[PDB]
């Protein structure tokens, strides 16, 4: 495996490790995830492994979306963390709604889609 | 270390930057003996004891939608030398995904970074040098590091002894001494149980004449990865 291109993250001790690539199958390194992202284990860091099929995890950093405060909406989901791919229905106050007749928001690689607002 | 400014009269290393120890562009708060200091993405190491681990309680935080949510918390471990330092994080708990204003127990140990005056690859002396110091892991702070560098041959090797959580001494196999992106001297090689490969170690040389070494190592026993903080001196 050559130097891992960790989209939305990176290796710890980058400077020390960079000169010694490529690495053999079975080698592994500690890595972190950037702001708005996390590892599949739900942490800010883990180890990335050089396997016969390349680097594992294949998607080392997943978007995490925090449900925002809704003015003119119900705030039962306020606080709550959602992982990339997860969706949630938006409950608005009477007389308010999500734009474009939308009913749910989804955590995409770039954040909430659409933006959760009533 | 958390409150006082930097004075020349302190036994070096005097100052340490904690960039790599701050996650998700948030803040790191270190506390000990009623004192507190927050770091946003130096620690006065000059006040700390040399050739010893200094332990501070830590809390890693991020700001989301107005609310300061705790990412993680535990014990921040720093091993101090004259021209170098090694930082490890014993994570005790992490943000509860379901109740963001609270936490859950989840233990992990990470060697997050280093600090000090790095040796330039062009500052390497001739012949050989030997280094002695500490090896520390999760609930295992009394390991020993033995390391030898042949500067002419551009090679190093060593051993980690006395790690309670390992039951075999770790061989730091013969590894090449290279220059990194900043032209600083570094080594990287295999960790072993005799001849059997278990992970990787890597060291950086510190001081104007390679007086010290500092880095980290890994041992994989089954699926469990053991991270080890390592540092030595002539």
């Amino acid at each position: 495996c050559d130097y891992p291109d960790i989209k939305h993250g990176g290796l710890y001790h980058e400077n020390m490790r960079r000169p010694y690539f490529p690495v053999a199958v079975g080698k592994y390194y500690s890595y972190y995830c950037d702001e708005h992202f996390e590892t599949p284990s739900g942490s800010y860091w883990d180890h990335i492994h050089c396997t016969q099929d390349g680097w594992s995890p294949a998607v080392p950093c997943l978007r995490k979306c925090y449900f925002p405060y809704l003015e003119n909406g119900y705030n039962q989901n306020h606080g709550r963390k959602f992982v990339q791919g997860k969706s949630i229905d938006v409950a608005c106050h009477p007389g308010y709604a999500l734009p474009k007749a939308q009913t749910t928001v989804t955590c995409m690689e770039n954040g909430w889609s659409p933006t959760p607002r009533c | 270390a958390l409150t006082a400014p930097l004075d020349h009269k302190d036994k070096g290393l005097k100052s340490l930057t904690l960039e790599d120890s701050i996650a998700q562009n948030g803040t790191l708060t270190l506390s000990a003996q009623g004192a507190e200091k927050t770091f946003k993405a130096s620690l006065n190491t000059g006040k700390l004891k040399n050739d010893k681990i200094s332990r501070f309680d830590f809390v890693q935080k991020i700001e989301v939608d107005g609310q300061t949510i705790t990412l993680a918390s535990g014990e921040f471990q720093i091993y101090k030398q004259n021209h170098s330092a090694v930082v490890a994080l014993q994570i005790e708990k992490i943000n509860n995904p379901d109740k963001t204003d609270s936490l859950i127990n989840q233990r992990s140990f990470l060697v997050s970074g280093l600090g000090g005056e790095h040796t330039a690859f062009n500052q390497l002396p001739g012949g050989k040098a030997e280094y002695h110091g500490k090896a520390f892991s999760s609930d295992d702070p009394n390991g020993r590091l033995h390391y030898s560098i042949d500067f002419t041959k551009k090679q190093g090797y060593g051993r980690i002894e006395h790690l309670k959580t390992l039951e075999q001494n770790v061989e730091l196999a013969a590894a090449e001494l290279k220059a990194d992106e900043k032209s600083h001297a570094v080594i990287l090689g295999d960790t072993r149980y005799g001849s059997e490969e278990k992970g990787t170690y890597h060291l950086a040389l510190f001081g104007d004449r390679a007086q010290e070494i500092a880095g980290s190592a890994t041992v994989k026993i089954g699926e469990k990865v053991h991270e080890i903080g390592i540092a030595g001196k002539q």
